[PDB]
RNA sequence: CGUGAGGGAAAGGUGAAAAGAACCCCGGGAGGGGAGUGAAAUAGAGCCUGAAACCGUGGGCUUACAAGCAGUCACGGCCCC
RNA sequence: GAAUGCCGGCAUGAGUAACGAUAAAGAGGGUGAGAAUCCCUCUCGCCGUAAGCCCAAGGGUUCCUACGCAAUGGUCGUCAG
RNA sequence: CGAUGUCGGCUCGUCGCAUCCUGGGGCUGAAGAAGGUCCCAAGGGUUGGGCUGUUCGCCCAUUAAAGCGGCACGCGAGCUGGGUUCAGAACGUCGUGAGACAGUUCGGUCUCUAUCCGCCACGGGCGCAGGAGGCUUGAGGGGGGCUCUUCCUAGUACGAGAGGACCGGAAGGGACGCACCUCUGGUUUCCCAGCUGUCCCUCCAGGGGCAUAAGCUGGGUAGCCAUGUGCGGAAGGGAUAACCGCUGAAAGCAUCUAAGCGGGAAGCCCGCCCCAAGAUGAGGCCUCCCACGGCAGCCGGUAAGGACCCGGGAAGACCACCCGGUGGAUGGGCCGGGGGUGUAAGCGCCGCGAGGCGUUGAGCCGACCGGUCCCAAUCGUCCGAGGUCU
């Protein structure tokens, strides 16, 4: 048998390809399916993806944001059906795969340490032109 | 427990082990065949094999990578001009380890021979 | 993941700023409180002249934790501090405003008035 | 009491009703019936099953003639499901439907020689305050002259794991017959590639 | 600790009984297919240097 | 041994005579096997006699469902004369 | 037959603890009856206000060379105070 | 008294029941809910803190409950050493004094090696009348055994009102236990990168050593893991305890009883999970091999089979166990994927320069999922029945 292939086969029916690629340092807007009462709504969560933990169908990404004076981090399954869609808000550029260090930085320093990744900003605008 | 852990320790701390492998790589790439204990011989296989493969790619990058372990430019030139060409179509298996008959007198250490292949 | 000795921020306008957990009010011997759990704390710091003051033995529900909480959707959330809100014996908030976001778990566990008062529920 | 022999392939989590469901994947089918245990012959009722085809060169003579007696190809593993008499000669994942509850028997992962803190969750000793080379030690193991001995069954250091463990009342999450595949919510004993046995649960 | 010590001398019988697992097992030896000398299997023959049907060593 | 005053051992025997074993054989040597000396060589120098504890090789009987200050009384089996 | 007796011999514990700084080794080549352990080369590591050099005490041939390996050397030894 | 280590604590349990809780009852000055009191019951449970060496106790915050006792005031060849319990010191007090005080005070050496029994684990042997490869029965053991909240019933019965059920039915917890690694979170001694000082290769560039047994720093796969995940306590059947009855004499009535029959506990037996035929009472089923020569014994040669040896392994101290040995994917390599790291070197361009931009998600790259005979499991060796008797 191919146990790895068997697992990739179980996972296949839930894999997802609608979502835009991103990197640590990109600011992202995750539209998330949320339930409360008596309804379910889409709550937008926006911030810097500080970690992309890779394991295939099982990869997760962790986004960090300030919400009324308090740091909030959100871990998401990259193939969750609860994500309506993902919006690339801004392309950051890191030198580092995990950006935990921004938890200890002022907003000034984060801005100084996570500058616009002009390359992938242009890359986005370039192939943003369809027939 | 040691479940699914690859690699021997050989009762050497991290950098003594790395030095052990490297020095054994020099001696092998030098003389073509050496005698060691069976366990060291089994572990040398993969360490030297990798350096040979890099010698096949033959680019500059490979040569500096290989020089991290072998350090000796003359020897690396041998690995690139002499050793590696006789392995162009041989994909893997550049060494072999054959156990030897008689243990070492003072400590009973089982010995083997490690060589580059024809 | 709050246990006795733990200091928590005070996310309301009651007057307390810091409380030190002295009990997880969850059965006879729970080790930890998380979002939606109620604690007994002592007020270790308070701004002058509030409803609650230093020395008081108060009750509070944990509204956000620094340990990340796991949700049935397979996602998880985590805040930069541990904060609570002082309650009376009916779970109702003793203050009149609550600061910063609160976990949505408060809703299920019946802390509706804190959840509405919250500027954000995440 | 239906049952099937299996291989533990691996874990993942599926999404079912906005809920990440941790599952373990089991390659269970197909199991040829090899011998039947009847009360007239053997005194009880069971079905001997087979699993995983074997290189027929590797099957020695007494095993061979056992397969031919009930015309079946050489198989790597024989195991019995007590009190199970399926009507065909083959047992496949189809005997479970999703929503059923199962018990899974496998061989646990082996810790080898295990200390008292890992094996029995003993508390060990203090790590400071003068504690003297007893940080993982058991403590007292008895009394004094009365009884002047150590109890049978005393919890002590020894081999831990690589033992038959059954986890009970696991939910069958899906059944993929095209791959002899069974998904079960939750954890199952043993390492990936382990032999396992999946039976209908004993919990009403 | 408090220096545990033997309580009695061990008897000739008990001590020899402990030694009932100390016998050596003899070397496992096969014939070298070329010089017929006895040698450990899976080793290069030390008598003629042959292994897997070819000369590998000077000897 | 103790700085010192001072303390303070162990250890005798081939044979009548060295005739103290040429030479050969295995062995690096030690050691041994022959040859040779001798009334005698488990008198061969690690030497008169050579007890006991302790260690070993060979043989007889016996022993892996059994409870023991180890013996003793009885009977039976096996071995020996 | 006992005096925790005296002297000596020899057991048990036991093929057990240990083999004395966690600065570290690997290979090739030679010598030899025999080599992880001696010599030589290459590689690697350690000390460098020393783990290098000189002097004074103290020790008293340990120095150099040749020839050796029974014992001494915590293993081995062809090497050595 | 040629020594039976002394308090308390920690650790580790185990037992008694005069029961703290949970379960089952009778009486109540039991309306309900909540109590009181006695009976039955030891299966499980019986929290975290302040003080003090403390045992105990008091207090804080909880709890279903914060039970009492035994085991050398259980446990120092298991740990501690605060107290007590030498030698120093001081205070109070006593003594002319030296000294003295279950009075106070500060300080004060707790011994690497387990022989036997016992206990936890793991083998080796021989046995289980032929010899073998499997699969199994379960005698007999062990493990487990907890409990709370809310809601529905119904704001009903009950009560003037406050309050507030039985029975039955849902959901959600705490602690505990087994297993696990998908997620969450650790570790990840060299998998990647960044950085300092220095010495070196080779001058630059690029690298290497050392700064720990990783020089430091930021990350981190598999594995091993809890803080993470799944699942467990049951259900159910049987017999009972106190207790309640049915029918019923002796004793025209009456009586659970003398004959007989019901009901009835978290307890007991089974039922769940694990071990188990050395269960010498050595069990059973399926299959394989066989009447081999020479002289219930013996000497071999073979059978079925096994062992040796070797490549290994989430198996493991050795051993065992499991897989594989060219008829082969067992480890090593190499190839693809995963994964980590986070854009290598070199060259080009910008800049005086430190650098920056591009080539480029590059290059490197442990274990994970596979492929591939390139390298190594060469060649072989030794065991091993001929079936006791009624
Ligand atoms: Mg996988
Ligand atoms: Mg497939
Ligand atoms: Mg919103
Ligand atoms: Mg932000
Ligand atoms: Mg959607
Ligand atoms: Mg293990
Ligand atoms: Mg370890
Ligand atoms: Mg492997
Ligand atoms: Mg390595
Ligand atoms: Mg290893
Ligand atoms: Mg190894
Ligand atoms: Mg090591
Ligand atoms: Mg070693
Ligand atoms: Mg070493
Ligand atoms: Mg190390
Ligand atoms: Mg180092
Ligand atoms: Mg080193
Ligand atoms: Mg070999
Ligand atoms: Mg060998
Ligand atoms: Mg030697
Ligand atoms: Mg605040
Ligand atoms: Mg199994
Ligand atoms: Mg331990
Ligand atoms: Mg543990
Ligand atoms: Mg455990
Ligand atoms: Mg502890
Ligand atoms: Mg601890
Ligand atoms: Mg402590
Ligand atoms: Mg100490
Ligand atoms: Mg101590
Ligand atoms: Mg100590
Ligand atoms: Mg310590
Ligand atoms: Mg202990
Ligand atoms: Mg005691
Ligand atoms: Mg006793
Ligand atoms: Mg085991
Ligand atoms: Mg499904
Ligand atoms: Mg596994
Ligand atoms: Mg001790
Ligand atoms: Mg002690
Ligand atoms: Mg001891
Ligand atoms: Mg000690
Ligand atoms: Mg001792
Ligand atoms: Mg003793
Ligand atoms: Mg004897
Ligand atoms: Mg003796
Ligand atoms: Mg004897
Ligand atoms: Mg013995
Ligand atoms: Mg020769
Ligand atoms: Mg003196
Ligand atoms: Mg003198
Ligand atoms: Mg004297
Ligand atoms: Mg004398
Ligand atoms: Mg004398
Ligand atoms: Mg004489
Ligand atoms: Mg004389
Ligand atoms: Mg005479
Ligand atoms: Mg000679
Ligand atoms: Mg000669
Ligand atoms: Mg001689
Ligand atoms: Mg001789
Ligand atoms: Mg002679
Ligand atoms: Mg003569
Ligand atoms: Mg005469
Ligand atoms: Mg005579
Ligand atoms: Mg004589
Ligand atoms: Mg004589
Ligand atoms: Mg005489
Ligand atoms: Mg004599
Ligand atoms: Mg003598
Ligand atoms: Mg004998
Ligand atoms: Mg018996
Ligand atoms: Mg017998
Ligand atoms: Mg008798
Ligand atoms: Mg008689
Ligand atoms: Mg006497
Ligand atoms: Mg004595
Ligand atoms: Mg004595
Ligand atoms: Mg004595
Ligand atoms: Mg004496
Ligand atoms: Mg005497
Ligand atoms: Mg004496
Ligand atoms: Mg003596
Ligand atoms: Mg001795
Ligand atoms: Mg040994
Ligand atoms: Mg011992
Ligand atoms: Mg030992
Ligand atoms: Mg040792
Ligand atoms: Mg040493
Ligand atoms: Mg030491
Ligand atoms: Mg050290
Ligand atoms: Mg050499
Ligand atoms: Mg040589
Ligand atoms: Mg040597
Ligand atoms: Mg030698
Ligand atoms: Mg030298
Ligand atoms: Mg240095
Ligand atoms: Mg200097
Ligand atoms: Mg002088
Ligand atoms: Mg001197
Ligand atoms: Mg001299
Ligand atoms: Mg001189
Ligand atoms: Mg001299
Ligand atoms: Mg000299
Ligand atoms: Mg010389
Ligand atoms: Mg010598
Ligand atoms: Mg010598
Ligand atoms: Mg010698
Ligand atoms: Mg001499
Ligand atoms: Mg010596
Ligand atoms: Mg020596
Ligand atoms: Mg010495
Ligand atoms: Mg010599
Ligand atoms: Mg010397
Ligand atoms: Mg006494
Ligand atoms: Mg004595
Ligand atoms: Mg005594
Ligand atoms: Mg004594
Ligand atoms: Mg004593
Ligand atoms: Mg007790
Ligand atoms: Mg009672
Ligand atoms: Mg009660
Ligand atoms: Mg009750
Ligand atoms: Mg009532
Ligand atoms: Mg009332
Ligand atoms: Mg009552
Ligand atoms: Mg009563
Ligand atoms: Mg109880
Ligand atoms: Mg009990
Ligand atoms: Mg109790
Ligand atoms: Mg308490
Ligand atoms: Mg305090
Ligand atoms: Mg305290
Ligand atoms: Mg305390
Ligand atoms: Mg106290
Ligand atoms: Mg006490
Ligand atoms: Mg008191
Ligand atoms: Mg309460
Ligand atoms: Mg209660
Ligand atoms: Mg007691
Ligand atoms: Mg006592
Ligand atoms: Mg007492
Ligand atoms: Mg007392
Ligand atoms: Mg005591
Ligand atoms: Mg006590
Ligand atoms: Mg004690
Ligand atoms: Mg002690
Ligand atoms: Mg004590
Ligand atoms: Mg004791
Ligand atoms: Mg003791
Ligand atoms: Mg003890
Ligand atoms: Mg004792
Ligand atoms: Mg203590
Ligand atoms: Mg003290
Ligand atoms: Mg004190
Ligand atoms: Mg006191
Ligand atoms: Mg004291
Ligand atoms: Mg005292
Ligand atoms: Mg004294
Ligand atoms: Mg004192
Ligand atoms: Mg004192
Ligand atoms: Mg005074
Ligand atoms: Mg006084
Ligand atoms: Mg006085
Ligand atoms: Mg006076
Ligand atoms: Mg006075
Ligand atoms: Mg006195
Ligand atoms: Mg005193
Ligand atoms: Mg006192
Ligand atoms: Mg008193
Ligand atoms: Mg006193
Ligand atoms: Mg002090
Ligand atoms: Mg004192
Ligand atoms: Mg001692
Ligand atoms: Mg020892
Ligand atoms: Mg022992
Ligand atoms: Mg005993
Ligand atoms: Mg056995
Ligand atoms: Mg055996
Ligand atoms: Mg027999
Ligand atoms: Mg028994
Ligand atoms: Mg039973
Ligand atoms: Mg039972
Ligand atoms: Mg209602
Ligand atoms: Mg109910
Ligand atoms: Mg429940
Ligand atoms: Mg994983
Ligand atoms: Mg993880
Ligand atoms: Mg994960
Ligand atoms: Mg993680
Ligand atoms: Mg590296
Ligand atoms: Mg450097
Ligand atoms: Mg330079
Ligand atoms: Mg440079
Ligand atoms: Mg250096
Ligand atoms: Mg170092
Ligand atoms: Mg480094
Ligand atoms: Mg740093
Ligand atoms: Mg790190
Ligand atoms: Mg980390
Ligand atoms: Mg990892
Ligand atoms: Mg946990
Ligand atoms: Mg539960
Ligand atoms: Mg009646
Ligand atoms: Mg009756
Ligand atoms: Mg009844
Ligand atoms: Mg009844
Ligand atoms: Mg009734
Ligand atoms: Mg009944
Ligand atoms: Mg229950
Ligand atoms: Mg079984
Ligand atoms: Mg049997
Ligand atoms: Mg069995
Ligand atoms: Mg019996
Ligand atoms: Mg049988
Ligand atoms: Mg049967
Ligand atoms: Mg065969
Ligand atoms: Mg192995
Ligand atoms: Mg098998
Ligand atoms: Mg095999
Ligand atoms: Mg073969
Ligand atoms: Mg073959
Ligand atoms: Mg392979
Ligand atoms: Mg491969
Ligand atoms: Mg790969
Ligand atoms: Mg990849
Ligand atoms: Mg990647
Ligand atoms: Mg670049
Ligand atoms: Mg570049
Ligand atoms: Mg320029
Ligand atoms: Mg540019
Ligand atoms: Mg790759
Ligand atoms: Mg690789
Ligand atoms: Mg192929
Ligand atoms: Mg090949
Ligand atoms: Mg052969
Ligand atoms: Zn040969």
């Amino acid at each position: 048998m191919n146990r790895g292939a068997l697992i990739k086969l179980v996972e296949s029916r839930y894999v997802r390809t609608d979502l835009p690629e991103f990197r640590p340092g990109d600011t992202v807007r995750v539209s998330y399916k949320v339930k409360e009462g008596n309804r379910t709504r889409i709550q937008d969560f926006e911030g810097i993806v500080i970690r992309i933990r890779r394991n295939g169908f099982n990869t997760t990404f962790t986004v960090r944001k300030v919400s009324y004076g308090v740091g909030v981090e959100r871990i998401f399954p990259l193939h969750s059906p609860l994500i309506q869609k993902i919006d690339i808000v801004q392309r950051g550029r890191a030198r580092r795969a995990k950006l935990y260090f921004i938890r200890n930085l002022s907003d000034r320093e984060i801005r100084r340490k996570l500058r616009a990744d002009r390359k992938r900003i242009d890359q986005d605008r370039a192939a943003e032109r369809a027939a | 427990m040691r479940h699914l852990k690859s690699g021997r320790k050989l009762n050497r701390h991290s950098s003594h082990r790395l030095a052990l492998y490297r020095n054994q790589a020099k001696s092998l790439l030098t003389h073509g065949r050496i005698t060691t204990t069976v366990p060291k011989a089994k572990e040398l296989r993969g360490f030297v094999d990798h350096l040979i493969h890099l010698a096949k790619r033959g680019d500059l990058h490979a040569r500096r990578l290989v020089l991290r372990d072998l350090q000796d430019v003359k020897l690396v030139r041998k690995l690139f001009d002499e050793i590696a060409p006789r392995y162009r179509d041989r994909q893997g298996g550049y060494t072999r380890v054959l156990k030897l008959a008689e243990r070492r007198r003072g400590d009973g250490a089982p010995l083997a021979l490690v060589e580059l292949v024809e | 993941m709050i246990q006795p000795q733990t200091y928590l921020e005070v996310a309301d306008n009651t007057g307390a700023r810091k409380i030190m957990c002295i009990r997880v009010l969850k059965g006879s011997n729970a080790k930890y409180a998380t979002v939606g759990d109620v604690i007994v704390a002592s007020v270790k710091e308070a701004i002058p002249r509030g409803a609650v003051k230093e020395g008081d033995v108060v009750k509070a529900v944990v509204v956000r934790t620094k340990k990340e909480i796991k949700r049935p959707d397979g996602s998880a959330i985590r805040f930069d501090d541990n904060a609570a809100v002082i309650i009376n014996n009916q779970l109702e908030p003793r203050g009149t405003r609550v600061f910063g976001p609160v976990a949505r778990e408060l809703r299920e566990k019946g802390f509706m008035k804190i959840v509405s008062l919250a500027p954000e529920v995440l | 009491m239906k049952g099937i022999l299996g291989v533990k392939v691996g874990m993942t989590r599926i999404f079912r009703d906005d809920r990440a469901v941790p599952v373990t994947v089991i390659l269970a089918g197909p199991c040829p019936v090899v011998q039947r245990r009847t009360p007239e012959k053997d005194g009880y009722t069971a079905v001997q099953l087979g699993f995983l085809p074997q290189n027929p060169k590797r099957v020695n003579r007494p095993l061979k003639g056992h397969f031919a007696k009930a015309g079946v190809e050489p198989v790597r593993i024989l195991r019995e499901i007590r009190d199970f008499n399926p009507e065909g000669d083959t047992v496949t994942v189809e005997i479970f439907k999703p929503g059923e509850r199962v018990d899974v028997t496998g061989t646990s992962k082996g810790r080898g020689f295990a200390g008292v803190m890992k094996r029995w969750n003993f508390a060990g000793g203090p790590d400071s305050h003068g504690a003297h080379k007893i940080h993982r030690h058991p403590g007292s193991i008895g009394n004094r002259k009365t009884p002047g001995r150590v109890y049978k069954g005393k919890k002590m250091a020894g081999h831990y794991g690589a033992e038959r463990v059954t986890v009970m009342n696991l939910e069958v999450v899906d059944v993929i017959p095209e791959e002899n595949l069974l998904l079960v919510k939750g954890a199952v004993p043993g390492p990936n590639g382990g032999l396992v046995i999946v039976r209908e649960t004993k919990k009403a | 600790a408090k220096h545990p010590v033997p309580k009695k001398k061990t008897s000739k019988a008990r001590r020899d009984a402990r030694r009932s697992h100390h016998a050596l097992t003899p070397p496992t030896l096969v014939p070298c297919p070329e010089c017929k000398a006895m040698k450990p299997p899976h080793t290069v023959c030390p008598e003629c240097g042959y292994y897997a049907g070819r000369k590998v060593l000077e000897v």
